[PDB]
């Protein structure tokens, strides 16, 4: 089934809805981490940016400064 | 003239002096642009300058032309 | 000065004014031409479609069959 015709500048196309994305799926982070907290099956895991290291002996905090969040 | 001259403009012109020289307005509506792309023609108001719906669901449009109100 | 954007599909600008076709240029044809009056510098011409020609001895009648204007 056709829907519209539009601009061969046409990139792509996005539902905008709710449901397409299940916002009860609850953030496994505890907090604990500094800088980044990414996800991984059943869990989490710390991460700094790049160009930084761990402080030595810690998996949680790193080196490099912390910065405001942007408003 | 002897060393001088006018800038007379025609009928239906209003000498309306502008920024930069002085010109004369169109004396009613003003002009629309007909901008045709492959799938549509479409209108847009130069002063007004809003896009307005016009013939829609063609296909392999190439060139306009037109007849002011012949009835 | 640029005006607007569009898609690479736009293929004209055209704009929709009166002033800008002067309508009050007389028609110089008698109606005396039987199928087309076509114009020509300070007068017209008389013509008929392709693959007719002019009944013998006159430059106005043309042999095809006349049509009715479409509604
Ligand atoms: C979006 O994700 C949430 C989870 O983050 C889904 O919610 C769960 O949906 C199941 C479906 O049948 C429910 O059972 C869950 O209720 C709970 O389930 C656990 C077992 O895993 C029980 O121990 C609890 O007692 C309770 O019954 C429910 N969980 C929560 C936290 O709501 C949700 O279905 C999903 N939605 C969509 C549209 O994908
Ligand atoms: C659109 O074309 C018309 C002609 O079809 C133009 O009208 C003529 O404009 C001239 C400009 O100065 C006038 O003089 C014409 O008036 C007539 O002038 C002759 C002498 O030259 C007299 O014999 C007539 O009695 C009459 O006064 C005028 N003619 C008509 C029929 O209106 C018009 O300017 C032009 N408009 C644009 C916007 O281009
Ligand atoms: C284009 O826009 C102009 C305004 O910039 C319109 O002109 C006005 O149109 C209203 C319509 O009711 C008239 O009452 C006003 O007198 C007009 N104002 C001026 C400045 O003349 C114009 O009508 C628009 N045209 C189209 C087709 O959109
Ligand atoms: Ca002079």
């Amino acid at each position: 089934e056709k829907v519209l015709v539009v601009n061969p500048w046409l990139t792509q196309v996005r539902i905008f809805h709710q449901l397409r994305y299940n916002q009860s799926v609850s953030n496994p982070c505890k907090q604990v981490c500094s800088h980044l907290c990414l996800l991984r099956p059943g869990g989490y895991s710390c991460a700094c940016p790049q160009g930084s290291d761990f402080v030595t002996g810690s998996t949680v905090q790193c080196d490099a400064a912390s910065e405001l969040p942007v408003t | 003239s002897k060393g001088s001259y006018e800038c007379f403009c025609v009928d239906g012109f209003k000498s309306m002096s502008t920024h930069y020289g002085e010109r004369c307005a169109a004396d009613g509506s003003p002009p629309l642009l007909l901008l045709p792309e492959n799938v549509r023609i479409r209108k847009y108001n130069t002063s007004s300058e809003k896009f307005s719906e016009y013939l829609e669901e063609e296909e392999h449009i190439q060139t306009i032309d037109y007849d002011w109100d012949p009835e």
